């Protein structure tokens, strides 16, 4: 699923600025 | 047409009564940011209580005014970290932001003062943590969850535009929630006066505009851009665009195609579309009729701005609250010391703080 994905993404935690 | 005469006319009025408003609030704000206030109260004044947020320049702690007993939170940073960081204009034009503008939604700052090592920005504390952490426990708002915060964000990015400021640091992680369950936004680092354009690189990917990543100029519509981002994440509990590195999510953004859950509402399918537009002349916010095609759009029939703008809505989301100094939506970090030098550092460079 999309949610999935998104936990497969790595990215479900606090992102910083570039 | 779709609306009758009494309603067209009441439309009409408060969509100039906007830009009277708008019109003082920027005469106001012109004068403080003409006139900045600096020194305002002194490190003793305040006992430390707890570390609320770590970065690569500084710190946030929760504080406790000694004359007053009043919490508030207080954003350290190092003077000679800022320096190496290359972030000394972007410290400077925070605090000259923060001490200027004046609306229910953004953070106030209520001293600032600075020493041999750090400089100080003393802010109201605002309790309920990060939506971002709300979000990701609930999972994802409801509809009008996710409304009664956007309306917010609308009204704020209305306000900041109108004193020819772009935001450009929208995302979960940059919006508290208070005791009351309304938003402030506090971050202030990427914010920029641009009547016209602009061009640095600098964002969070997920949240980047595509004119951003395609290193054009750009205005205030990649705010609107990242309104969308912003709306659909709370919607859907993930955002429009991801993957495992930014490269990737670059490419998406830029392909002109998003997808949505199967339980959003046509009508929030309609107004994202037009705000995750990669077509600037096409792109809601950034068209003739301005920030009223966001306004008057179908997902936001339910709003009553005015009542927002007031406080006077039902938070749909109240957080948990023990009383003044309660810290149980933020983080727990290690503690560290606050060491003040004997010499002053970076004096020439921060004088104007
Ligand atoms: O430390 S902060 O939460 N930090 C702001 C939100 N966190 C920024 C952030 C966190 C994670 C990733 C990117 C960005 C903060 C700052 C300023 C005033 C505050 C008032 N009351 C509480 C906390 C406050
Ligand atoms: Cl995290």
């Amino acid at each position: 699923t999309t949610y999935a994905d998104f936990i497969a993404s790595g990215r479900t935690g606090r992102r910083n600025s570039i | 047409g779709h609306m009758g005469n009494a309603a067209a006319a009441k439309k009409g009025s408060e969509q100039e009564s906007v830009k009277e408003f708008l019109a003082k609030a920027k005469e106001e704000f012109l004068k403080k940011w003409e006139s900045p206030s600096q020194n305002t109260a002194q490190l003793d004044h305040f006992d430390r209580i707890k570390t609320l947020g770590t970065g690569s320049f500084g710190r946030v702690m929760l504080v406790k005014h000694k004359e007053t007993g009043n919490h508030y939170a207080m954003k350290i940073l190092d003077k000679q970290k800022v320096v190496k960081l290359k972030q000394i204009e972007h410290t400077l034009n925070e605090k000259r932001i923060l001490q200027a503008v004046n609306f229910p939604f953004l953070v106030k700052l209520e001293f600032s003062f600075k020493d041999n090592s750090n400089l100080y920005m003393v802010m109201e504390y605002v309790p309920g943590g990060e939506m971002f952490s709300h979000l990701r426990r609930i999972g994802r708002f409801s509809e009008p969850h996710a409304r009664f915060y956007a309306a917010q964000i609308v009204l704020t990015f209305e306000y900041l535009h109108s004193l020819d400021l772009i935001y450009r640091d929208l995302k979960p992680e940059n919006l508290l929630i208070d005791q009351q369950g309304y938003i402030q936004v506090t971050d202030f680092g990427f914010a920029k006066r641009v009547k016209g354009r602009t061009w640095t690189l600098c964002g969070t990917p997920e949240y980047l505009a595509p004119e951003i990543i395609l290193s054009k100029g750009y205005n205030k519509a990649v705010d609107w851009w990242a309104l969308g981002v912003l709306i659909y994440e709370m919607a859907a509990g993930y955002p429009p665009f991801f993957a495992d590195q930014p490269i990737q999510i670059y490419e998406k953004i830029v392909s002109g195609k998003v997808r949505f859950p199967s339980h959003f509402s046509s009508d929030l399918k309609d107004l994202l579309r037009n705000l995750l537009q990669v077509d600037l002349t096409k792109r809601f916010g950034n068209l003739k009729n301005g920030v009223n095609d966001i306004k008057n759009h179908k997902w936001f029939a339910t709003t009553d701005w005015i009542a927002i703008y007031q406080r006077k809505v039902e938070a749909p989301f109240i957080p948990k609250f023990k009383g003044p100094g309660d810290t149980s939506n933020f983080d727990d970090y290690e503690e560290e010391e606050i060491r003040v030098s004997i010499n002053e550092k970076c004096g020439k460079e921060f004088t104007e703080f």
